[PDB]
């Protein structure tokens, strides 16, 4: 059997039930007023390694480089027929997958551990992002069968690949660190929309039980994105399905004139002139002068 | 602090409600008029008049796997029944879907690789009908307001497709009520308990 | 002074590295599906039951140069065999493209433009393979994870293209390296030698 | 030198032409690159004195910059969809003449985008997409247009041409 919704249902219940429990928690820690060794660790066990410190790079840099991991998993997912057993035990495959999924659970439970407050950080949207893809990888190994679920969400952990270029020392200039969190941005959100088209065209319209659905691959729906915000729409790639048609008449309304009509691009483009230079380089040897006052 | 972090919780209350209500609108408008069509076919009793061939051949088309696309013939059975409803002469169809890829025949075999074995489906189904002719009679499905030339063995879809697809707007929309609520008491109670200190 | 066009020296080592990275995953990602489906076909071996005409005649297209579009028949041959690795009876194709074509027929001839020479050559095969029956086994390629009921003489792709397309990028990625070293060396290396007249 | 533009143009052309000589069989390869040549055009104005003042000078520049890029890239979707895609066995080409190819740029750039002719090829739909991204957005969204669109008129005059046998008079101070 085609058990779809056990998979859904393993993020759904986790986020909202998570949800309910501080809630109530919070709520009750409060009430109990009116019906009249834990808390030490948490600042440094993880939370020395986790960021910003000299050597905490690995909780920020192999968590992204993990998440492009299991990206390049679900774009190779998405290249077959959703119906094959030989890339399914002792290739690569699911138990690869694996591995990058257990680590974003340690991370989120060291992240939740080191959180001032429970319910802000439940939902942020890392959290969420984290909801959406770590439970049904469990549930897929437990039934034994792989998914191609909302998996292409882990394309938001591009986002803040602006930090990682300026730990490394790669970025140093703040106008450059705003040019790529745009771009990464831009970048992300494409990727993360192409997924939702390839998920609502490859299943088709349920009032029209999913016989119009429409093979699309992943790079078909990519290129239909691009093709589209970039207003050429030829329409030799379109949308048939009629989630398909909404999906997309909510994209180009959020992609035209929300997500784009951006104003930093134009104040950003002139970025790398507006400053003017860092420090002398002293070579050795070279004799060295310095001239200043009124300089015309 | 909590306050700067519990109107998060507002807006995605608030987002919640709404999507779930625009959700039941949205498979409101879609659903309607396959549901109104489906329901608006009667239930009715049958006993088959005769079972025959027209002698007509029609093609169906065979995936050997992987976008293979061959294709291969079938003799076009046709079966005609009483009925119970309109006491008039109609022509049975398996299913919607079977009447809509060929509303000349009474059945479509699951197409194969070879002639003779859409052939013996064929005369493997037509066998079976030609014992129920008159015998113990069967309900039908049947619709005078639009086809009455037509009966079916099924509905076009089934029940719960439907049903599942409109309870978890709702429940959508009862999550974020609940969820505002919520914080309601936690923004509220909070600091009437809280200010007691 | 030489510092003022290195560095146009490391831009283009620095291009050179990430488009073979890139061109490697780009190559990768559509080679991967079409390449995994060829090997997937297992080799086994194999003799041929029967050979035999089903009577029924197809069409195929003849290009008599420059755009020219005629049409000829063909009569459909089709010949089966024993399997060593599903001993099961499966139905003999030339290669993956001929299957694709037309799954009806185990050959294809090369489409000519009068109806008595697709005739002649498809009797030129049929006598041939009614001498290999049974007589001197084969290997055969077979695919029994997705397409079970036929066997091919071919693979789909030949290795050379797919070895040839993901070597060169490898090697602009080494050369861009290199490059990137060689500036390296003739801007540290330099200064160092240079320094001491 | 070496990795100066107009040596790799000169690179990617001339040697295999000799190849082709040598082995006796014309080639339908990278040649098209020879219109990256027109780009210094509006040095050829100047030489000949037929261009005089400096912002039509990059307003030709510009245009020839836009020239030669559109012909180049029509050249690299040609070649690119006349070849099909290596892991198709080269099965899925579509023949697109070079002018076809030049229309479906123009039809493209525009943001038109009829779809009576468009690249078939996954390399086609690669090259499109990096097309489309750096043709907007990179290659226009220029400035220098707006600012020099007035520049026949931001430069009042060169010299008086003093025609023999009229005679001529100079006025200048306060002039309103
Ligand atoms: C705010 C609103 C969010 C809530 C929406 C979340 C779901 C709302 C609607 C949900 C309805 C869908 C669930 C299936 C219906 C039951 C049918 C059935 O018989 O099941 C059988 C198997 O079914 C299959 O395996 C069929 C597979 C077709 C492709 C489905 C993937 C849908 C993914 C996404 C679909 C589009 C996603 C749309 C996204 C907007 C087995 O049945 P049984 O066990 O014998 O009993
Ligand atoms: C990088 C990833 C590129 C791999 C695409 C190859 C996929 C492929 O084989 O063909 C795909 C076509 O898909 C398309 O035609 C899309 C063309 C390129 C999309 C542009 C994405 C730019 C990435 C932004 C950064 C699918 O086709 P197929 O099913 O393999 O072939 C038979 C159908
Ligand atoms: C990374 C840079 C170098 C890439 C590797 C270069 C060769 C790699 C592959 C090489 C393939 C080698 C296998 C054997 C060839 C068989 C020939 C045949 O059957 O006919 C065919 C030969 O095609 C042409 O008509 C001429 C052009 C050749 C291919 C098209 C250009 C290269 C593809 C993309 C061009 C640039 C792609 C840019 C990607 C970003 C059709 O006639
Ligand atoms: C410079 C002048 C070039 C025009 C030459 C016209 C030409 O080549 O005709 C040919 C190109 O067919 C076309 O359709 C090419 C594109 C049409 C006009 C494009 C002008 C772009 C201007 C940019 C400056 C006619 O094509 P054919 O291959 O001879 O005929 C076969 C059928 N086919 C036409 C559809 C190809």
């Amino acid at each position: 059997q085609r058990m779809w919704w056990a998979f859904l249902a393993s993020s759904m219940v986790t986020f909202f039930g998570g949800l309910f429990i501080i809630l109530l928690w919070r709520t009750l820690k409060y009430l109990w007023t009116v019906c009249c060794w834990m808390t030490s660790v948490k600042d440094w066990a993880g939370v020395m390694i986790s960021a910003q410190t000299l050597t905490g790079r690995v909780l920020v840099v192999l968590v992204f480089a993990l998440s492009i991991g299991a990206l390049v998993i679900y774009f190779i997912d998405s290249s077959n027929p959703i119906e094959s057993c030989q890339n399914f035990y002792k290739d690569f495959t699911l138990q690869i997958d694996m591995a990058f999924n257990v680590f974003f659970l340690l991370y989120f439970g060291l992240r939740f551990i080191a959180a001032n407050d429970k319910l802000w950080f439940w939902l942020e949207v890392n959290s969420v992002v984290d909801f959406f893809t770590v439970p049904p990888v469990f549930v897929s190994v437990y039934l034994n069968r792989s998914w191609l679920g909302l998996r292409f969400l882990r394309a938001l952990r591009l986002i803040q690949f602006s930090e990682i270029l300026q730990f490394l020392n790669i970025l140093k200039t703040s106008n450059s660190i705003k040019l790529v969190n745009l771009l990464s941005i831009f970048i992300s959100t494409w990727l993360t929309a192409a997924g939702f088209i390839h998920l609502v065209e490859n299943s088709g319209d349920p009032w029209e039980n999913f016989q119009n659905n429409q093979a699309l691959t992943y790079w078909e729906c990519v290129y239909l994105l691009m093709v589209t915000m970039s207003t050429v729409g030829y329409g030799d790639v379109y949308a048939k399905t009629t989630l398909g048609r909404l999906f997309m008449v909510f994209f180009i309304l959020g992609g035209l004139a929300m997500f784009a009509s951006y104003v930093p691009e134009i104040i950003e483009l002139i970025g790398n002139r507006k400053k003017y230079g860092g420090s002398y380089s002293a070579v050795s040897g070279r004799k060295h002068i310095v001239v200043c006052g009124h300089i015309t | 602090a909590l306050k700067a972090g519990e109107d998060k919780s507002i807006r995605l209350g608030l987002f919640l409600i709404i999507s779930g209500v625009v959700s039941l609108f949205i498979f409101g408008f879609c659903w309607l008029s396959p549901a109104l069509q489906d329901l608006q076919a009667t239930e009715a009793n049958c006993t088959v008049l005769s079972v025959q061939q027209i002698g007509e051949v029609f093609e169906c088309t065979f995936t050997c796997g992987a976008d293979c696309r061959g294709t291969s013939q079938y003799p076009c059975v046709q079966v005609y029944v009483n009925n119970s409803e309109s006491n008039s002469r109609a022509l049975l169809h398996s299913d919607e879907h079977q009447l809509l890829t060929n509303p000349k025949c009474s059945y479509i075999p699951p197409c194969k690789r070879e002639n003779q074995k859409n052939l013996e489906s064929v005369m493997n189904w037509q066998q079976y009908w030609k014992d129920e002719i008159g015998s113990q009679p069967f309900t039908c499905y049947f619709n005078q307001h639009q086809r009455p030339d037509d009966v079916l063995l099924h509905r076009t879809h089934d029940e719960i497709v439907l049903l599942h697809c409109f309870l978890w707007p709702l429940v959508t929309f009862v999550v974020g009520v609940l969820i505002v609520v919520l914080t309601i008491c936690a923004k509220s109670l909070a600091v009437k308990a809280e200010a007691m200190k």
